């Protein structure tokens, strides 16, 4: 069985949860202490009476903050980057414009023969 | 025209001549009786254009944008009424005193013969926006934004400035009906082609291309519940608006010289389309999406085929309805949750039945469902493009494919799913923020009815 | 793997609670207060009948009196049949020599 | 309701001549007669796929010999 | 429009009644608060075999840690009934 | 492909070439008349003649309308001929193409 | 629209009538238990392939007759006469693992 | 909320890591960033590229329909990884064998449409012989230009 | 009417079986009634003429 | 879906699961009954051999080249329950679980319709605002200061008390 980035490895391949080791163990422990000090401090707020507004969610703050109000203050402009940022910008805004340039062009050169005899239309 | 805006001049002594529990009422019920006097100028029984006075006038292309000006201000007027709720009596009135000069100077800008009395009027609509957005703001970033709406503006509006004046030196009046009969050709010099820009881009910085629309999320995302409506509704337009009119004196150079922004628009209108797929905040997300449409409007008049313009005027007011619909669908539920995010509240229509039809009609009126004025107008600028160059829908189908799926995925994740039972603070719907959606679209399902009003010059 | 005792009073206690809330059974003695030919010879009435009468009146009378919404084809004359126009008939048809079937 | 837990015996059903298989390799499988609910009793196990194909056969053609001889 | 309302006495008339056809244990001796391991000779993959008809007779196939914790039949009706929300 | 050289590619009637007096294929319908009674274009062979009193029976008998099968009869079968009228062209072409070869010597 | 109008419409009377189940797997004598259903299935999945008279003939004969005599193709032919006798297998299934194969499905009989 | 309970820019002075985790409320060992490569990606980590489908269907998580709880850091790319647009989840076939059976199915097939349309299954027979010459007139033809000479 | 049976076979109220015994019994009816009529699933009748086994009269 | 999953604390429901995924996987290839009922006991041997080892790692390298072979040998469509994961009937009747605090909302002549059921609810509002700090109380008191915490699961110690976080256990909506 050939793994790809989809279509990922199960966790019955892939030789993690079969070494029950002293330092991979306390991992799992302190890794799930961790969440269970977590789902405790949501489910001792969740249900509380006089909770009236809603659960703050601060880890999905912490995650539009970084996605849309903390990419310019770390930004880098290095090579991969820049090449990488012309190319995206201006590719095919270049690319388009020598096709439909060609486009007018082949159109029009046809219309001053009359090679492009207009069918019934009003459009323009 | 005046007996249209000199009562809208009159709503502003009376904030200020009532009493605190009596003056919404009244400055929302006579706002709707200005729309009925704002509506008199439906009456064109022949292609004799109104020309009321020397300065004033009126269009089957102003027509509309004068008669939703007024339509949508009790609409914006009302959606503000829970949003400073408590707070002094003054900013109640403020507000108000405020949010009537855009009325105001609005119709006076379509109703404009001249480019000068557009000019003072183009810019006098950003005092009652950048103190709408920076002073009612619910966000630290309100600044950020109101400094971008200040200076992307102007920096296309003063070559404006320097073009008009010039036009009148050489010309001698500068305005609308005699330039278009003075009409005289252009030598394709490059002096007289950096006029184009002078004379097109400030009107191009409020249609937004892809390069310089930055103030067009960060003010919406800022503006509290109202500076989105009329900066999408009409301000929005009004750069369009201009572009029917002043692209007439300079046509003949406009065919070769518009090949960027007829491109720079088709390109960028998937790109923030696609960017509207996989967006966060809810009310960054209906900005996108008027990028990707209004710049359809960019890629219009800048083929100048009569249907383009007709497909203009349709997918300009009909975008104006749709668009100011979803902000409050969104600020219909940032007044409980008080967070733009979309995976937030995944789970309605559980709750909110009834507002959930709202999304989803307006959700079609964001995409092209066909018996509409979107469609519509989606559809003659699609044919147009077509004519123009026939591997233009390559591009105008992509954005169609991708239209079709974050219009979709708003449903989707704010009213369809396992609720989020974490929100005790999900009142279903006052009767006030469920009205305001019925004001947007019985206009579009009666628009629709008879969209020859809602035609521009060419029909 | 089987229900320590610690987690066995959890596991109960939440029981009688929810077979006592679950018991928030709807009160079957009372409840909300809430203060053929005429079942199919009057929707024919209702739906087949006056319908048609505002239908017919449009299409009669607005439909008819334009001049190209209701256009048909033609009736597709065959040879030996007459007109009730004009009295035209039109010829039969000749030999057919034979067949063979 | 629910009948008698004995009733589900193994003898004649197809069980039967499967227990033979596992009693040559010594399984016993413990199951079978849980799983048995469905041979013996009412389900008289015998579907043959010509009894679906042509259901209603016997009565239909004997309905059509009267029209056969109903054109006189 | 079917499957009538089960009630805490459909289940367990019908948990002993599965058990008893298992033939392995249970010789008509067991009851209802009768343990497995230690009170009725079964191994840990004797009681996965247990748990399968009941996910056969239901059909809502129980996770992997439920069957884990469940080995009287008493704590099979037990947890059948918190789920399926009986005693209205 | 079992080789066959070139039997058919799909033409009829490269040559016209034969026994001299061969007759013209005669048609029975008058234009106006037919053409008139809107039958279509794909459907009007020389034997549009007895399809016309295959719908001549079924637009009058409108009822009952296993009523035609005796003119069906009588047009499906002019329509099985010329499939085998140019049936006749295939194994004609086909020994004219044997026979183009078979005066190859 | 008289066939795919009737399995659904005559499956979907298995799938309510025992549990939400909808698979041939867990389900195997609807003949004995629904002589109606098994018996309006098969007026559908009989007509739905060949059967000559059955409304699976006056579309399909003329559609298997004009596609094998007619300049058409060469390999478009023999994946739908494939085809047409594989509208006869997975039909022939569903009539196998529902309709025939002693039952299995959980014991009440709602 | 505080300024410094937001995220950052990629924490250099490994004490900051230590002051990251547990701002993110995770393991130091866990922790890891994205390698600093110009964009705007932060402090924030990596967190390996799950699907929200593999996650427990079961065990009863606080944000349903997303599988995760109240905290657990929440991927950058959580507008595709979630349980309606893409499946990371495993397959029973692996993936590079999948993409040969299916394009390798269809080209094969393709190809053969092509000898198909060489050697077309036809009925040895002749065209059709219409009425007239090819009827010429509601074909599609005016009887004021030529009449043709066609015929039989 | 609501009547359960968690095992052995249920009742068949007369309705679902003579239903089912007749919508199935009335196809062989037509089927067979079209077959002895409409008996032209096979050539037709009209007999496909021998392709070359024509010596050549009628050929030019 | 009611007991948390740790870290999994033995080897045992690592076989177990295995026992539990590939014997159902095996009736879908088995879509019948008898012949699923013999390749069961063959596949029952397979792990009754080899039961008892000592040998932790031949223990696991039996294990884990399980799936290096059940992988490559398991059905694309096994049979999933409804109301299971995946498959149908899953999700279907959420829509109708409305979470219950949302009937808090009503007014007279929404709720003044039966005020039986109100009756009711108005105490166990009572019994929850009368039982938080209390329930807090033996949930900071607790014996876990330290290490590690599964949940720690606490149940009321044996007196007049009303348990831990049990709103969520309790009055979660009614499944269909
Ligand atoms: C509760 C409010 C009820 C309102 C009335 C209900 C019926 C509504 C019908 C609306 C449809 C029509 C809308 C547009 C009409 C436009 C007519 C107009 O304004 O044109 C100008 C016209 C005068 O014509 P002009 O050529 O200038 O010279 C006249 C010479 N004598 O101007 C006119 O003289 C006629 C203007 C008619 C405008 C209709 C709207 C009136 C609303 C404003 C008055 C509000 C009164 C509030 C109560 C006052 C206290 C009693
Ligand atoms: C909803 C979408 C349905 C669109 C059809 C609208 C039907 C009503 C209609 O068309 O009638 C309006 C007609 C005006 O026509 P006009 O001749 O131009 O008036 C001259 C005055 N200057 O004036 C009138 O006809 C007045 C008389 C009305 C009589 C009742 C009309 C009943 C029409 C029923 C058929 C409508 C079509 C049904 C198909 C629906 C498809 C959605």
């Amino acid at each position: 069985y050939k793994p790809a980035p989809l279509a990922t490895l199960p966790s019955t391949l892939d030789p993690a949860e079969y070494d029950v080791s002293p330092e991979t163990r306390r991992a799992q422990v302190e890794r799930l202490s961790i969440r269970a000090r977590l789902k405790r401090e949501y489910l001792l707020q969740y249900n509380d009476p006089k909770r009236v507004s809603h659960i703050e969610d601060p880890a999905l703050i912490r995650w539009t903050y970084a996605r849309s109000a903390n990419i310019y203050p770390n930004f880098r402009p290095t090579p991969k980057n820049s090449l990488l940022g012309a190319v995206a910008g201006f590719g095919p805004l270049i690319f388009w414009y020598y096709v439909f340039k060609t486009d007018r062009d082949r159109k029009e050169r046809l219309i001053q023969e009359g090679k492009l005899d207009r069918k019934f239309n009003i459009s323009y | 025209m005046l007996k249209i805006i000199l009562p809208s001049l009159m709503l502003l002594p009376l904030t200020w001549l009532s009493s605190p529990k009596k003056t919404w009422t009244n400055v929302t019920s006579y706002s709707f009786l200005i729309s009925l006097t704002s509506l008199t100028l439906l009456w064109q029984t022949d292609e004799n254009y109104k020309n009321f006075s020397n300065m004033f006038s009126s269009d089957p292309l102003s027509t509309p944008l004068i008669i939703l000006t007024a339509w949508l201000l009790p609409l914006m007027l009302m959606a503000s009424q829970n949003h400073l709720k408590k707070d002094n009596n003054v900013l109640q009135k403020l507000y108000i005193s405020m949010l009537i000069s855009l009325q105001i100077l609005l119709i006076m800008t379509f109703s404009a013969t001249e480019l000068i009395m557009f000019y003072i009027l183009f810019e006098a609509t950003l005092i009652p926006t950048l103190i709408i957005i920076t002073r009612w703001g619910n966000q630290t970033e309100r600044l950020n934004a109101g400094i971008y709406f200040l200076f992307y503006t102007l920096i296309g509006s003063i070559p404006l400035l320097i073009a008009l004046i010039l036009i009148q030196n050489h010309v001698g009046t500068l305005n609308l009906m005699i330039l278009s009969f003075t009409t005289h050709t252009l030598d394709a010099s490059w002096s007289n082609n950096l006029l184009w820009l002078a004379c097109m881009m400030a009107f191009l910085i409020k249609m937004p291309l892809y390069g310089v629309h930055l103030w067009l999320p960060k003010a919406h995302v800022e503006a509290p519940i109202a500076g989105s409506m009329i900066l999408a509704a009409i301000l929005l337009k009004l750069g369009s608006y201009g572009m029917i009119r002043i692209s007439i004196i300079l046509d003949p150079l406009t065919k070769y010289m518009a090949y960027p922004f007829i491109l720079l628009s088709l390109w960028g209108m998937i790109m923030t389309s696609s960017i509207c797929l996989r967006q966060t905040d809810l009310k960054s997300l209906i900005a996108y999406s008027s990028v990707s449409h209004m710049a359809l409007v960019i890629a219009s008049i800048m083929i100048q085929t009569p249907w383009s313009f007709m497909g203009a005027t349709m997918l300009m007011i009909a975008h104006g309805l749709t668009s100011s619909l979803l902000f409050c669908l969104a600020n219909s539920n940032y007044e409980r949750i008080h967070s733009r995010t979309m995976i937030m509240a995944r789970g309605l229509q559980m709750v909110f039945p009834l507002m959930a039809t709202w999304w989803l009609m307006a959700s079609l009126a964001n995409l092209a469902l066909p018996p509409s004025i979107n469609l519509m107008g989606e559809l003659f600028i699609t044919m147009s493009l077509f004519s123009w160059s026939n591997f233009t829908i390559i591009l105008m189908g992509i954005n169609i494919i991708i239209t079709g799926m974050y219009s979709m995925y708003m449903i989707i994740t704010t009213q369809r799913g396992k609720l989020t039972n974490h929100m005790i603070n999900l009142q279903p719907s006052h009767t006030r923020e469920l009205t305001l959606m019925a004001l947007h679209m019985i206009p579009l399902i009666l628009l629709t009815t008879s969209p020859k009003l809602i035609t521009g010059l060419t029909m | 793997s089987g229900y320590t005792p610690d987690e066995k009073l959890r596991l109960q206690q939440l029981r009688e609670l929810r077979r006592r809330w679950l018991k928030d059974q709807e009160l079957s003695p009372r409840e909300p207060v809430l203060p053929k030919a005429y079942r199919s010879s009057l929707f024919a009435v209702s739906h087949v009948l006056i319908p048609m009468w505002f239908v017919h009146y449009y299409v009669k009378y607005h439909m008819a009196t334009k001049p190209y919404t209701i256009v048909s084809s033609k009736p597709r004359i065959f040879p030996g049949d007459t007109i009730l126009e004009t009295g035209e008939v039109i010829p039969p048809m000749r030999d057919f020599p034979d067949q063979h079937h | 309701e629910l009948p008698d837990y004995r009733q589900w015996k193994i003898e004649g059903t197809p069980l039967e001549t499967v227990q033979k298989k596992l009693a040559a390799r010594g399984l016993r499988d413990p199951w079978a007669r849980n799983e048995a609910w469905r041979y013996m009793g009412g389900f008289a196990g015998n579907i043959t796929f010509p009894s679906v194909i042509l259901k209603g056969f016997k009565w239909g053609f004997a309905a059509f010999v009267v029209a056969l001889g109903a054109e006189y | 429009s079917d499957a009538p309302p089960l009630t805490l006495d459909g289940i367990k008339d019908r948990v002993l009644y599965v058990l008893k056809l298992y033939d392995k244990i249970d010789p008509e001796k067991l009851s209802v608060n009768s343990h497995f391991m230690k009170d009725l000779g079964l191994d840990s993959l004797d009681q996965v075999e247990i748990i399968m008809a009941m996910e056969d007779e239901f059909g809502f196939e129980i996770p992997d840690i439920d069957a884990e914790k469940l080995m009287c039949p008493q704590e099979i009706v037990d947890y059948i009934a918190d789920k399926k929300d009986v005693y209205e | 492909a079992s080789v066959e050289p070139d039997p058919e590619k799909i033409p009829s009637f490269p040559p016209d070439l034969g026994f001299p007096e061969r007759k013209e294929r005669v048609m029975v319908a008058t234009q106006q008349e037919m053409m008139d009674a809107q039958l279509t274009l794909q459907q009007r062979d020389y034997c549009a003649h007895y399809l016309i009193r295959l719908l001549k029976c079924k637009r009058d008998s409108f009822p009952n309308f296993l009523a035609c099968k005796h003119e069906q009869h009588d047009w499906d079968y002019c329509e099985h001929l010329d499939y085998v009228k140019r049936m006749k062209e295939f194994e004609r072409e086909r020994r004219l193409l044997q026979r183009k070869k078979r005066r190859a010597l | 629209a008289f066939f795919k109008a009737m399995l659904f419409m005559c499956s979907g009377s298995i799938i309510h009538s025992l549990a939400d189940e909808q698979d041939i797997r867990k389900m195997g004598n609807i003949t004995k238990i629904m002589p109606f259903t098994s018996s309006c299935l098969v007026i559908g999945s009989l007509a739905l392939t060949g059967m000559p008279f059955l409304t699976g003939f006056y579309s399909k004969d003329l559609i298997i007759e004009a596609i094998n005599t007619c300049n058409t193709n060469a390999w478009a032919l023999l994946i739908t006469l494939i085809a047409t006798s594989m509208t006869a297998m997975y039909s022939m299934r569903i009539i196998y693992f529902v309709t025939m194969t002693k039952p299995r499905f959980p014991p009440l009989i709602s | 909320m505080t300024k410094d309970m937001l995220p950052g820019s990629y924490p250099r002075t490994p004490e900051e890591r230590a002051a990251a985790a547990k701002k993110y409320n995770m393991r130091v060992e866990d922790y890891e960033p994205y390698p600093d490569d110009g964009m705007g990606y932060g402090d924030y980590p990596m967190l390996p590229n799950r699907s929200q489908h593999e996650r427990d269907p079961w065990y009863q998580w606080d944000h349903s329909e997303l599988r995760m709880n109240w905290g657990e850091p929440i991927h950058w790319d959580l507008d595709m990884y979630i349980r309606n647009r893409v499946d990371t989840s495993p397959t029973p076939v692996s993936w590079d064998v999948m993409c040969k059976h299916l394009f390798g199915f269809v080209a094969f097939m393709v190809f053969m449409f092509w000898v198909g349309h060489v050697f077309p299954s036809y009925q040895p027979v002749g065209p059709k012989q219409y009425p007239y010459n090819n009827l010429y007139l509601e074909r599609g033809g005016d009887p004021t230009k030529e009449p043709e000479p066609v015929v039989h | 009417h609501i009547q359960p049976r968690y095992r052995e076979f249920p009742q068949l109220t007369r309705s679902q079986v003579i239903q089912g015994e007749f919508l199935s019994s009335l196809m062989w009816f037509w089927i067979l009634w079209r077959f002895w009529h409409d008996s032209d699933a096979v050539l037709g009748h009209f007999s496909y003429p021998d392709p070359s086994q024509w010596t050549d009269e009628e050929l030019g | 879906a009611f007991c948390a999953p740790p870290a999994y604390l033995t080897h045992q429901q690592k076989v177990l699961r295995l026992y539990k995924r590939a014997l159902r996987h095996l009736e879908s290839w088995c879509i019948h009954r008898d012949k699923y009922r013999y390749f069961a006991c063959l596949m029952r041997a397979r792990f009754e051999e080899h039961k008892n080892e000592k040998d932790m790692m031949r223990a696991t390298q039996l294990l884990r080249e399980a799936e290096e072979e059940f992988w490559q040998n398991q059905h694309p469509q096994p049979y999933i329950f409804p109301d299971s994961p995946g498959g149908t009937s899953f999700e279907r009747y959420e829509c109708y679980k409305v979470p219950e605090w949302c009937l808090d909302y009503w007014h007279p002549s929404e709720k003044a319709m039966y005020p039986d059921y109100f009756s009711k609810r108005e105490q166990w509002k009572k019994l929850r605002m009368e039982s938080w700090d209390r329930e807090v109380k033996q949930l900071q008191e607790e014996t876990s200061p330290d290490g590690i915490m599964t949940e720690a699961l606490p149940p009321a110690r044996r007196e007049g008390d009303l348990p831990p976080l049990w709103w969520h256990i309790v009055t979660r909506p009614r499944e269909r």
